[PDB]
């Protein structure tokens, strides 16, 4: 999920809209 | 942009950057 | 607990405290 | 709504909790 | 709630809205 | 103190009231 | 991404996310 | 400038990354 | 260092860097 | 007091370090 | 004052407090 | 450069005034 993607990884803010509403 | 890695409270910092007015949700068990 | 006043991502802030793991979900009216 | 209200009012801790996961 | 790590600046902004008019200490020495 | 308690261990917001005045 | 509505140490922030490693330069006026 | 225009009115991430190195 | 213009949680955060491992008390009127 | 000094007014690092432990 | 570990966010966050109008730079890559 | 006096090793205030501009 968000953690792994984004914190454990590496992520770009086009990644971060995939958790938007 | 950029990609870095963003945790914790930074996470959601940045999904309230990115979302905005969409509202977004924070599900880390996931 | 004392009542809060909160705009902006101050509220993203305080939901992360509150929430813990569990996560939250974020909600604007619009 | 709860975004709203905690900026334009005020809110509790309790009222937020409502919002978790 | 929860119960997480808080540290540094996260915690004083814990205490902040955990406290809140009341105020708090923070006092790392002890 | 509130590191041990807060950061170095895991703490909840009651334990947090602990330091308000 | 949606439009933003940033003031003090909120801006800074938001350009600490969009820059990464790149950084940036935070120029006000007067 | 961007200073000011993001807080009286509003800006896009697309503006602010026209200040990054 | 230039004057602050410092409400709610900003104010912790400032204390917080300008105090260090010293620490500080926050303490509103009221 | 310095609270509410920072806020509706201006404040210095040096009146803010009167806080410190 | 003191000297403490500043990183991330949390030290462009200090830049800000510390510039204010002056303004600054963060250029991690130097 | 920054990272390394701040973040790495560790910096006062008036070393953090080197980065104003
Ligand atoms: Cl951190
Ligand atoms: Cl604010
Ligand atoms: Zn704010
Ligand atoms: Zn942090």
């Amino acid at each position: 999920g968000i953690v792994e993607q984004c914190c454990t990884s590496i992520c770009s803010l086009y990644q971060l809209e995939n958790y938007c509403n | 942009f950029v990609n870095q890695h963003l945790c914790g409270s930074h996470l959601v910092e940045a999904l309230y950057l990115v979302c905005g007015e969409r509202g977004f949700f924070y599900t880390p068990k996931t």
